[PDB]
């Protein structure tokens, strides 16, 4: 979650304020995959150390 | 991985047997079976 500051302001008097709603937002990661993979041969992996 | 030597047939120890074959003709007798064998001492035997 995120947000930012409030704007004020320099009134004189009997003077109306100003709306000052600040704006949020929502940031998002999302989580990928990676992968690899070796075949091998049965000879080979009998005969090789 | 396979047994081709590019693709992880390096790792494959050499194998040796270290009994020779003879593959001479040579020849055979069997005098030796039939004959008297005495044993000597000097140079020549005298009987």
């Amino acid at each position: 979650v995120s947000s930012a500051a409030v704007q004020w302001s320099w009134d004189a008097e009997f003077e109306e304020v100003s709306d000052d709603s600040p704006e949020f937002g929502q940031p998002e990661i999302p989580v990928k995959k990676a992968q690899g993979f070796v075949p091998i041969s049965i000879e080979a992996l009998q005969d090789e150390a | 991985m396979g047994l081709t030597k590019a693709d992880g047939g390096y790792l494959v120890p050499f194998q040796l047997d270290p009994t020779v074959i003879i593959t001479s003709n040579g020849s055979l007798n069997d005098i030796r079976r039939f004959a008297r064998q005495v044993v000597a001492t000097g140079d020549v035997w005298h009987g």
